[PDB]
C-alpha cells in the first residue's frame, strides 16, 4: 500500500533561531509528494530498510 | 504568440487634405528617475582581518590594495552629494507661495507643501515615500541633504515656477499672473493665447483632473516606482552579497579565521589566513567595481535629472518628447527617495476634422501666403487658421502676403482676399 | 591628517584619517552549571576491592 | 561559540530547542545564556570612522574631530546623525555650507574664532508679490559672462605588461 | 580654485600612475619584493613559486589600473560629449535650452583652449531692474477682446 506524503518530513535543519526569512539549506529531507509505504495494524511488522534515513509517523487512539 | 506592436492605422493622407485638431486635452505625466545612490563605506581591513593581528600583518604585504578600495568608496559618496546638489540646488533663493492661492483656477494643493505634516513635503512627495521601501566594517554614510532640506529645495522650485514662470531661472523672480504664464506658455507652441483666455476654465479643470488621476495612479500603482526600487535593490544585493563572501573557504579548511588560529601552527596558519586574504581582497575588488559601474549609471542619471530641471521646470522645452508626450507647457518637481519625479504638463490635440487646404490663394494674379497658420476650406468658403487649433477667420491682407504671381506656385487655388 | 595626506599643508575640509573601534575589556566564558558528574566515587572510594 | 560584542537584553521568543540566533547576513544575532534560560541579544561593539573637520592650515591649527556613527559614551561636545562631533561649538543661526558633515550639519570657522557647527540654511527666504494683476517686467539689464570648464582629454598613458610584471 | 575640474583629472590620473608603480614594491607574501634578490638566493623549484606569487600581485595591480582608467576614460568621454555638445549648440549657434549655456538669456559663447580641456565664456541677457506694473490679459474697446 502507498499514501501520498504531501508536504510531511521537515525537520529543524539545525539548533538557530530565525525569524522573518527564508532560508535555503540542504539536506536529508523527505522529497514532497513521494511514496511512502503504508502498514496496516488490524485484525504486520516487517523490517524495512533503512538506507540514508526514514521518516517514520503513525495515527494513534489507544497508544498501540 | 507572436507579438503585434500596436494596431495598424493608416493615414488618410492626400495632396489637397489637412487635419487640424479642433479641441484640446491638457495631461499631465510622471516622469521618475534616480538621482543618488547609498554611500555605503566599506573598512576593507576590518571586512578582511576583523580584530585579527596576524591577518592584518599578512595583508599589509599587498601594499596599497586596501585603501585604494576606500579612495575609491570615498569618490563615489561624494560624487552621491554631488549629483544631489547638481539636481536640487539650482535656485539661489529659497521661493514661497502666497497666502492666498489666486491662480486663475489651478488648484496646486496636492503638489505645493502641506504645512500640518511633521516634514513639509506634498501629498504626493508623501504618496511616494510610503512606496519606496552590516558590523563588518561596511557603514552607510547620511546624505548630507536630508530629505526635509530636498523638500525645501523642490518647494523653492514649485513656488518660482508657479509665480514667476521662467523668469527666475535667468535673474530675478519677476511675479506674473498665473494666467499669463500660461498665455506664454500657449505662445511658446504656436497657439495663440487667446485660445487659452477663452479655456481659462477648461484648461484649469483639465489640470486639476490631471492631477487627481497621477495622484489615483501613484496611489494604486505600486510599480510606478520601479526605477528607483530596482538601484535600492541593485545595493542591497551587492551588501547581502559582499557580506555572504565572509562564510566561503576560498579553500581554506575553515571559513571561521579564530578556528584557524586556535588549531593550525604559523607555517599552515599563514597560508590558510593568505588564502582567506586573496578570496576576500578579490571580493572587495569584485564589489567596488560593480559599484563604480552603478555609480557612472547613477551619475548619468542624475545629469539627466539636472539637465530636465533646468530645461524643464526652470524654462520651457521645444525639444520633442524631451519633456513628456505632447507639446511641453510646464513642469512640477517633486523629491522621492534618492532620486527625482517630474510633472510634465503637455498640449494634446484632443478633437479634429478634416478639412481641404491650398498652399496660397490668387485674388489678382498675386500668390497670397499665410503670415501664421494656413488656409483650409470647409468646402464652400476659404479661411485662413492656426495651425494647431481650428479658429477659422476671414483672409485679409493682415493675414497674409503677397510673393509672386499665380503661374508658380503648385496647387493655389481661386478665391479673394479681403482688403479692411 | 597631515600624514594621511602627505602634506604640511592642510586644505579647508573634513578628512578620514583613523577607523575608531572599541576594543574589549574582559572575556566571558559560558557552559551550563550541572550537566551530570561522573561515579569516580564508588570507585575510589569502594567499599570493597 | 565565540565572538566579541555588547550582550543586552532581549525580548525574542526562542523556542526550548534554539540554541542561537542569525540575521540576513548569517552572522549572530543572539544566544541563549546556557545557566539562565534567557536571551541576550548581540550587538558587535562600536565602531567607525574618524574624520578631521579643519579650516585650512593658512589660518589655524584648531581641528574638530567627527567620530562617525556612534555616540558620545564609548568616546564641547555636539551629538548630530553623522556621528559624534568633538571640538565643534553647536550654533542656533545657519549658515552657507562650509565643511560638510552630514545628516544637514555644516561646519565652519568663524566668530576668539572657533570651529562651529550648524544647520545649513540653503538661502535667503524671499516671497513673490504674486497676485492676479500685477506683472515685474526689467527695465534695464545687464550682460554677463561666465565661466565653464570641462574636461576633454585624459593622458594618454602606455603600460609594457611584460616589462611591467617581468623586467 | 577655478581649475579645480581639470586639476582633479591630472591628480587621479598622477595618483593612479604613482600608485601602480609603488605596488612594485610590495611582497604579495613573497620572501622579497626585489626579483633579483629571489633568484639569486633559491633554487628553481622555490624560486618559481615566489615568481609566481609576484606574477599574481602584480597583474592584479595592473588589472586594478586598467579597470579604474576604463571607468575614468568613460567619465572623461561622457564630459567629452558634453564639451562637444556645447560648443556646437553654443559656439557655433545660440541656444535655446534654459542654463544649458550658464545662467540668464544665452546670446553667445566663446571657446578657450585648457590643458586637457576646453573653457567656454557664456556671454548672457540677464535682467537688471524692475518696476511693479498692473496687468490685464486683454482691454475692451467696442465690446471686442484685444490681445497682444
Ligand atoms: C473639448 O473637450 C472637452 C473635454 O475634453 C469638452 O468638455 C466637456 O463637454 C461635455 C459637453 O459635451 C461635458 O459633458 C463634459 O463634462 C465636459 N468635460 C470637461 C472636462 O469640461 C468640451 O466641451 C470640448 N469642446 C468642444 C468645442 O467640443
Ligand atoms: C484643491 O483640491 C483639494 C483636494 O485635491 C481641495 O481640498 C478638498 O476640499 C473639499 C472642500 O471643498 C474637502 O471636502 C476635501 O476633503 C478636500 N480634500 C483635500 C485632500 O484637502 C481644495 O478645496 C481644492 N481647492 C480649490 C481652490 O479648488
Ligand atoms: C462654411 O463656412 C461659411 C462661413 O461661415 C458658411 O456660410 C455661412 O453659413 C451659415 C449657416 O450655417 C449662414 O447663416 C451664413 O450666412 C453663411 N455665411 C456666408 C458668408 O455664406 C458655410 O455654410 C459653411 N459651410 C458648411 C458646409 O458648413
Ligand atoms: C483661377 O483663375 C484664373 C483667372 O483669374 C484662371 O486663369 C484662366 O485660365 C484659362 C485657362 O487657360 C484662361 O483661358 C483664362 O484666360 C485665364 N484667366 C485669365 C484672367 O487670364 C485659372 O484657370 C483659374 N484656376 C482654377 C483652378 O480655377
Ligand atoms: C542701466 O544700468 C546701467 C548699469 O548697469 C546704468 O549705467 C550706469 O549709469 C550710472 C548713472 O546713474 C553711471 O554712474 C554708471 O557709471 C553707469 N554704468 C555703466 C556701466 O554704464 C544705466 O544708466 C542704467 N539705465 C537706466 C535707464 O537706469
Ligand atoms: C506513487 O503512487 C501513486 C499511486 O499510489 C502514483 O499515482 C504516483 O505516481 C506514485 N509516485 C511515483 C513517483 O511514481
Ligand atoms: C478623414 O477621412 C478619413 C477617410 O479614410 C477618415 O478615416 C478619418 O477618420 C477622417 N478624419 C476624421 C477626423 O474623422
Ligand atoms: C492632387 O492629386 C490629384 C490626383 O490624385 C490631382 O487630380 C489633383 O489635381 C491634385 N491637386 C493638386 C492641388 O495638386
Ligand atoms: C542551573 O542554574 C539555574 C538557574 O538558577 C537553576 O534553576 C538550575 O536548577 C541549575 N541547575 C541545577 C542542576 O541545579
Ligand atoms: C587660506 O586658503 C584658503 C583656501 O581654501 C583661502 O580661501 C583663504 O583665503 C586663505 N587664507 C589666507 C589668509 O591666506
Ligand atoms: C546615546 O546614549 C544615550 C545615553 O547613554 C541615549 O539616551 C541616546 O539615545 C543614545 N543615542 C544613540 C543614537 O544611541
Ligand atoms: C537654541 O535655541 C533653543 C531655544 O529655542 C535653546 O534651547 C538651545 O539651547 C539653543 N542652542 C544653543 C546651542 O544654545
Ligand atoms: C513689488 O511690491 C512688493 C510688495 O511686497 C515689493 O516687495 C517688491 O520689491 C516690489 N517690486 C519692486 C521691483 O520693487
Amino acid at each position: 500500500a502507498y499514501t501520498n506524503s504531501f508536504t510531511r518530513g521537515v525537520y529543524y535543519p539545525d539548533k538557530v533561531f530565525r525569524s522573518s526569512v527564508l532560508h535555503s539549506t540542504q539536506d536529508l529531507f523527505l522529497p514532497f509528494f513521494s511514496n511512502v509505504t503504508w502498514f496496516h495494524a488490524i485484525h504486520d511488522n516487517p523490517v524495512l530498510p533503512f538506507n540514508d534515513g526514514v521518516y517514520f509517523a503513525s495515527t494513534e487512539k489507544s497508544n498501540i | 504568440y507572436t507579438m503585434s506592436l500596436g494596431a495598424e492605422n493608416s493615414v488618410a493622407y492626400s495632396n489637397n487634405s489637412i487635419a487640424i485638431p479642433t479641441n484640446f486635452t491638457i495631461s499631465v505625466t510622471t516622469e521618475i528617475l534616480p538621482v543618488s545612490m547609498t554611500k555605503t563605506s566599506v573598512d576593507c581591513t576590518m571586512y578582511i582581518c576583523g580584530d585579527s593581528t596576524e591577518c592584518s600583518n599578512l595583508l599589509l604585504q599587498y601594499g596599497s590594495f586596501c585603501t585604494q578600495l576606500n579612495r575609491a568608496l570615498t569618490g563615489i559618496a561624494v560624487e552621491q552629494d554631488k549629483n544631489t546638489q547638481e539636481v536640487f540646488a539650482q535656485v539661489k533663493q529659497i521661493y514661497k507661495t502666497p497666502p492666498i492661492k489666486d491662480f486663475g483656477g489651478f488648484n496646486f494643493s496636492q503638489i505645493l507643501p502641506d504645512p500640518s505634516k511633521p516634514s513639509k513635503r506634498s501629498f504626493i512627495e508623501d504618496l511616494l515615500f510610503n512606496k519606496v521601501t552590516k558590523f563588518n566594517g561596511l557603514t552607510v554614510l547620511p546624505p548630507l541633504l536630508t530629505d526635509e532640506m530636498i523638500a525645501q529645495y523642490t518647494s523653492a522650485l514649485l513656488a518660482g515656477t508657479i509665480t514667476s514662470g521662467w523668469t527666475f531661472g535667468a535673474g530675478a523672480a519677476l511675479q506674473i499672473p498665473f494666467a499669463m504664464q500660461m498665455a506664454y506658455r500657449f505662445n511658446g507652441i504656436g497657439v495663440t493665447q487667446n485660445v487659452l483666455y477663452e479655456n481659462q476654465k477648461l484648461i484649469a479643470n483639465q489640470f486639476n483632473s490631471a492631477i487627481g488621476k497621477i495622484q489615483d495612479s501613484l496611489s494604486s500603482t505600486a510599480s510606478a516606482l520601479g526605477k528607483l526600487q530596482d538601484v535600492v535593490n541593485q545595493n542591497a544585493q551587492a551588501l547581502n552579497t559582499l557580506v555572504k563572501q565572509l562564510s566561503s573557504n576560498f579553500g581554506a579548511i575553515s571559513s571561521v579565521l579564530n578556528d584557524i588560529l586556535s588549531r593550525l601552527d604559523p607555517p599552515e596558519a599563514e597560508v590558510q589566513i593568505d588564502r582567506l586574504i586573496t578570496g576576500r581582497l578579490q571580493s572587495l575588488q569584485t564589489y567596488v567595481t560593480q559599484q563604480l559601474i552603478r555609480a557612472a549609471e547613477i551619475r548619468a542619471s542624475a545629469n539627466l535629472a539636472a539637465t530636465k530641471m533646468s530645461e524643464c521646470v526652470l524654462g520651457q522645452s521645444k525639444r520633442v518628447d524631451f519633456c513628456g508626450k505632447g507639446y511641453h507647457l510646464m513642469s512640477f518637481p517633486q523629491s522621492a527617495p534618492h532620486g527625482v519625479v517630474f510633472l510634465h504638463v503637455t498640449y494634446v490635440p484632443a478633437q479634429e476634422k478634416n478639412f481641404t487646404t491650398a498652399p496660397a490663394i490668387c485674388h489678382d494674379g498675386k500668390a497670397h501666403f499665410p503670415r501664421e497658420g494656413v488656409f483650409v476650406s470647409n468646402g464652400t468658403h476659404w479661411f485662413v487658421t492656426q495651425r494647431n487649433f481650428y479658429e477659422p477667420q476671414i483672409i485679409t491682407t493682415d493675414n497674409t502676403f503677397v510673393s509672386g504671381n499665380c503661374d508658380v506656385v503648385i496647387g493655389i487655388v481661386n478665391n479673394t482676399v479681403y482688403d479692411p | 591628517t597631515k600624514c594621511t595626506l602627505k602634506s604640511f599643508t592642510v586644505e579647508k575640509g573634513i578628512y578620514q584619517t583613523s577607523n575608531f573601534r572599541v576594543q574589549p575589556t574582559e572575556s566571558i566564558v559560558r557552559f551550563p552549571n550541572i550537566t551530570n558528574l561522573c561515579p569516580f566515587g564508588e570507585v575510589f572510594n569502594a567499599t570493597r576491592f | 561559540l565565540t565572538g566579541t560584542g555588547v550582550l543586552t537584553e532581549s525580548n525574542k521568543k526562542f523556542l526550548p530547542f534554539q540554541q542561537f540566533g542569525r540575521d540576513i547576513a548569517d552572522t549572530t544575532d543572539a544566544v541563549r545564556d546556557p545557566q539562565t534560560l534567557e536571551i541576550l541579544d548581540i550587538t558587535p561593539c562600536s565602531f567607525g570612522g574618524v574624520s578631521v573637520i579643519t579650516p585650512g592650515t593658512n589660518t589655524s591649527n584648531q581641528v574638530a574631530v567627527l567620530y562617525q556613527d556612534v555616540n558620545c559614551t564609548e568616546v564641547n561636545v555636539f551629538q548630530t546623525r553623522a556621528g559624534c562631533l568633538i571640538g565643534a561649538e553647536h550654533v542656533n543661526n545657519s549658515y552657507e555650507c562650509d565643511i560638510p558633515i552630514g545628516a544637514g550639519i555644516c561646519a565652519s570657522y568663524q566668530t576668539s574664532q572657533s570651529i562651529i557647527a550648524y544647520t545649513m540654511s540653503l538661502g535667503a527666504e524671499n516671497s513673490v508679490a504674486y497676485s492676479n494683476n500685477s506683472i515685474a517686467i526689467p527695465t534695464n539689464f545687464t550682460i554677463s559672462v561666465t565661466t565653464e570648464i570641462l574636461p576633454v582629454s585624459m593622458t594618454k598613458t602606455s603600460v609594457d605588461c611584460t616589462m611591467y610584471i617581468c623586467g
